[PDB]
């Protein structure tokens, strides 16, 4: 059972491919629930983390990260702790949630992720939100709006080239508009924990921002896909890869960020974006506080 | 949400969390434990997990009784001591470490638990 000593399953090109409709997800062990040592959401996201261990990440200094949907009914943030944990000890962590909490982050921001005003670009935007309403199933399940919206809007305008996402989808927590943006970004997959493997969750991974159309993607084809995957794909439950944590922390890449125009952009900085060797955006002071809206 | 209302209506938050606990109330759940190579130094409070193999880490925000509380904090500089940090528990106190940390203090030559890893 190798699988079961990795973080968790990638959606593979074999099924990235596939030209089929949007059918139900039925996982043989749906909401299973494995021991833990600690809340699940440790285990998941350190998993995660493992995941975009093995992505090419761009690391800098002052490496700015955000994160959505960090806190809980518990009024408490694991998932933030454990990017603490996993991120350089400089980099800035910038986390939100409707409802108030506490957390290890540098700035955290009460309310709607709309109410978030990013002044600068960042480098890693992690999502774990998903709206209650979204159980509510009623007739056919079509791309959702919601948090999608804002989440998209910050991909096309304050995320870094060379940056990367990670935004929690479900089987019907899911949007057209992000998976296409994913074929803006020099790599995508979906990532699914071994924590959590009884869950349609998973987690959309946009790797290297490049601002521009690489991949064409019909995004309601792809989630059908995404859902013919998770429906043949046998998923154990497992935290086996938590084992040997000694590689645990994010490799200190030392990414440098340069600031160029579109028209300086040639085949080398792509490239050397599409590596995670590089981020182009401003070097000024991160400024995220809370818009009051109308 | 029962001890979290009681260090609300008293001007010593401490001991009033320290007389309940004390007097057999169930201390503060849902401390953000983390999962750790027990190979660390074994401080008190660290950026980066550093806990033994006698020890445990947790989330700094999460075992501070006035980060728990949203109540103001009674350092002078006004900053927490814990928050965006990790705490190191030992592990037979990890029942209430909210607790541990408002009856220890690390030692500030030292930076070890007074009592659980201090040797001065
Ligand atoms: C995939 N599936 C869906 N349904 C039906 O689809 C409807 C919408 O799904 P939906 O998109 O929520 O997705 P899932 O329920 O995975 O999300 P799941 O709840 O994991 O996760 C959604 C959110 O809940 C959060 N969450 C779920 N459990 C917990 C928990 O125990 N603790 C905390 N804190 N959060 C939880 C989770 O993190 C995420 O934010 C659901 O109501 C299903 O009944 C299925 N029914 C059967 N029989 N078999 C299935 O395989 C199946
Ligand atoms: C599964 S929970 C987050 C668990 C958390 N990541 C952890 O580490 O335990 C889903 C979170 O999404 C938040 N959320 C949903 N919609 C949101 C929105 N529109 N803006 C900000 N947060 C939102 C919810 O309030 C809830 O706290
Ligand atoms: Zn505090
Ligand atoms: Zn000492």
């Amino acid at each position: 059972a190798s699988a079961d000593w990795k973080p968790g399953h990638a959606m593979p090109s074999l099924f990235k491919v596939q030209n089929v409709n949007l059918e139900r997800c039925e996982l043989a062990n749906y909401k299973q629930s494995i021991p833990m040592p600690v809340h699940m959401n440790i285990a998941k996201y350190m998993q995660l983390c493992q995941y975009l261990n093995t992505c090419t990440l761009a690391v800098p200094a002052n490496m700015r990260v955000i994160h959505f949907g960090a806190g809980s009914d518990k009024g408490i943030a694991p998932g933030t702790s454990v990017l603490r944990q996993w991120l350089p000890t400089d980099a800035i962590i910038i986390d939100n949630d409707l409802n108030e909490f506490v957390s290890d982050a540098d700035i955290t921001l009460f309310g709607d992720c709309v109410t978030v005003r990013v002044g600068q670009q960042v480098d890693l935007v992690i999502s774990d939100m998903y709206d209650p309403t979204t159980k509510n199933v009623t007739g056919s399940n079509e791309s959702k709006a919601l948090f999608f919206t804002y989440l998209c809007n910050l991909i096309n305008n304050n995320l870094a080239l060379g940056g990367s996402v990670a935004i929690k989808i479900t089987e019907h927590s899911w949007s057209v508009e992000l998976y296409e943006l994913m074929g803006k970004f020099a790599w995508w997959t979906v990532f699914c924990t071994n924590a959590n493997a009884s869950s349609s969750e998973g987690f959309l991974l946009g790797i290297n921002y490049l601002g521009t159309i690489k991949e064409n993607i019909d995004g309601g084809a792809m989630h059908a896909n995404y859902i013919f995957w998770r429906n043949s794909t046998p998923m154990n439950l497992s935290t086996y890869s938590l084992f040997d944590l000694s590689k645990f922390q994010l490799k200190l890449k030392g990414t440098p960020v340069l600031q160029l125009k579109e028209s300086q952009i040639n085949e080398l900085v792509i490239s050397l974006l599409s590596q995670g060797k590089l981020l182009i955006r401003d070097n000024d002071t991160l400024s995220v506080s809370t818009d009051v809206l109308v | 949400s029962s001890v979290l209302s009681l260090v609300n209506f008293t001007v010593d938050p401490q001991k009033a969390y320290l007389d309940f606990v004390n007097a057999g109330g169930a201390p503060l759940t849902n401390c953000v434990k983390m999962l750790t190579p027990k190979t660390g130094t074994g401080i008190a409070i660290s950026v980066k997990p550093e806990s033994t193999a006698d020890q445990e880490t947790y989330g700094g925000a999460s075992v501070c009784l006035y980060c728990r509380a949203h109540i103001e904090h009674p350092d002078v500089s006004g900053v927490c001591k814990y928050k965006g940090k990790f705490v190191q528990i030992p592990a037979q106190c990890v029942r209430d470490p909210v607790g541990f940390c408002l009856s220890n203090t690390p030692c500030n030559v030292c930076q070890y638990w007074i009592g659980y890893g201090c040797n001065c």
